[PDB]
């Protein structure tokens, strides 16, 4: 069992550091690897803001802007670090 | 004998495995049963990424031991 | 011929009905079927029933194919 909570203190981790985060949709861990400021989940194809660690859009998908980070609305950008979360 | 791998929060698969599979073997089990690519598979157990070619053994993984799945992505 | 059809259940190119049991062959592309016997509903992406002993709707048994926004497999791409 001291197995589990190493574990469970790893993950803590790399969530802290920014190297993880649960996919907002269907909550597996995924880490991104290399290029830009997203991901796209492989489990519910849910795309990924990295660099808000939340989602890039709202419930309609890809173009819904009522909800998720909403990079760009209004001209404003989704953080300050943000070079292309799609 | 089985293990155990966690995926989303709350939810596991049950994988029938031997002592002496390597991890390139469980990540191949894992596609099989929940098509997860290989290359997208992380594997920790008891707080350790594992390597692709050791095995269940070389890292002390007995009956009913629980690994977590990880999911690693390229950005876009 | 019934000795391919063996080699085919053998590899996965066909599964049994979960309802009814007899050999279904997989519909390339498709990643549901209907039984031409019995006709129930099966997800042919996870091998098993598309839906519980409720009939279509009833997502107390199957895949659950979109429940809660999630596929009920990476590669589906509509089980119906
Ligand atoms: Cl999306
Ligand atoms: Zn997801
Ligand atoms: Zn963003
Ligand atoms: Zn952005
Ligand atoms: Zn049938
Ligand atoms: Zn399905
Ligand atoms: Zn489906």
């Amino acid at each position: 069992d001291v197995a589990a909570r190493q574990t469970t203190e790893m993950l803590k981790v790399m969530l802290q550091q920014g190297e993880a985060m649960r996919c907002p949709q269907c909550q597996i861990v995924v880490q991104k690897k290399d290029g830009a400021d997203w991901i796209r989940c492989t489990v519910c194809h849910t795309e990924i803001c990295w660099v808000t660690k939340g989602p890039r859009w709202g419930p309609g998908g890809p173009g819904d802007t009522s909800g998720g980070c909403r990079c760009r609305v209004n001209g404003i950008p989704c953080h300050p670090s943000c070079q292309n979360c799609h | 004998m089985q293990i155990f791998v966690k995926t989303l929060t709350g939810k596991t698969i049950t994988l029938e495995v031997e002592p002496s599979d390597t991890i390139e073997n469980v990540k191949a089990k894992i596609q099989d049963k929940e098509g997860i690519p290989p290359d997208q598979q992380r594997l920790i157990f008891a707080g350790k990424q594992l390597e692709d070619g050791r095995t269940l053994s070389d890292y002390n993984i007995q009956k009913e031991s629980t690994l977590h799945l990880v999911l690693r992505l390229r950005g876009g």
